[PDB]
C-alpha cells in the first residue's frame, strides 16, 4: 500500500566497519555470557 | 515488559533478544521513545549510558529512522550538567559525535554536517568539531562527494589537524 522502499545510495565503499558494529560485538560477548547462564 | 519495568545492566543481559527484536520497526520506535524519556531525565548520564548503544542497531538496520536518531541526539549533544562537569559533558558530546558520524556513514550526511556547521557557527566548541573531523577522516573512505565536502570542508577551515586533515583538504579541493 505505502509503496516500495528505495535503498540509500552508497557514495563510497566502506574500507572498514564502523565502531558501532565493534561495540555491537563487544556487547555480544555478554550476550553469549547470558546464553551460558 | 522490559520498558515499563524501568531497566541498564539487565538490558545488557537480554540485549540478545533485544537486537533480535529491534528488527521489527514498531518495536524499534517503542524502544526509541523509552530510551528518549529515560535519557531525557536531567542528569541521567551520571548513572547508567548503555542506552545510546541501541540506536546503533536501530539506525543501521532501519534507514528511515536516521532522521529520528539524529533528531534525538541533537538534544543530547546539547546536554549540560553542573554536577557532571564540562569535561564529562564533552565526553558525552564526543560519544554522541561518534554516534552521529556512524549515522553519517549510513548516508544521512547532508543534515548531519548542516547541523554541525550551524552549531559551530553558534555552542559546539572547536575541540568538538576537531574530534568530529578526527573520527570522520579516521572512518570515511574516499571518494568524498561534493555534496558532503561543501559543508564539511568550509567548516574544517577553522582547524588543520585531528596528517589526515591535510590529505582530506588536498584531495577534496583538487
Amino acid at each position: 500500500l505505502a509503496g516500495p522502499l528505495t535503498p540509500p545510495v552508497k557514495h563510497f565503499q566502506l574500507k572498514r566497519k564502523p565502531k558501532s558494529a565493534t561495540l555491537r560485538a563487544e556487547l555480544l560477548q555478554k550476550s553469549t555470557e547470558t546464553a551460558q547462564q | 515488559n522490559l520498558c515499563c519495568n524501568e531497566n541498564a545492566s539487565e538490558l545488557v543481559a537480554e540485549l540478545s533478544t533485544l537486537y533480535q527484536c529491534i528488527r521489527f520497526p514498531v518495536v524499534a520506535m517503542g524502544v526509541l521513545k523509552w530510551v528518549d524519556w529515560t535519557v531525557s531525565e536531567p542528569r541521567y548520564f551520571q548513572l547508567q549510558p548503555v542506552h545510546l548503544a541501541l540506536l546503533d542497531e536501530i539506525s543501521t538496520c532501519h534507514q528511515l529512522l536516521h532522521p529520528q536518531v539524529l533528531q534525538l541526539l541533537v538534544k543530547l549533544f546539547e546536554t549540560e550538567h553542573s554536577q557532571l562537569d564540562v569535561m564529562e559533558q564533552l565526553e558525552l558530546k564526543k560519544t554522541l559525535l561518534d554516534r552521529m558520524v556512524h549515522l553519517l556513514s549510513r548516508g544521512y550526511v547532508l543534515p548531519v554536517v548542516s547541523y554541525i556547521r550551524k552549531c559551530l557557527e553558534k555552542d559546539t566548541d572547536i575541540s568538538l568539531i576537531r574530534y568530529f573531523v578526527t573520527e570522520v577522516l579516521d572512518v570515511i573512505a574516499p571518494p568524498y562527494t561534493s555534496d558532503f565536502v561543501q559543508l564539511f570542508l568550509p567548516i574544517l577551515e577553522n582547524d588543520s589537524i585531528a596528517d589526515p586533515v591535510t590529505e582530506f583538504i588536498a584531495h577534496c579541493k583538487s
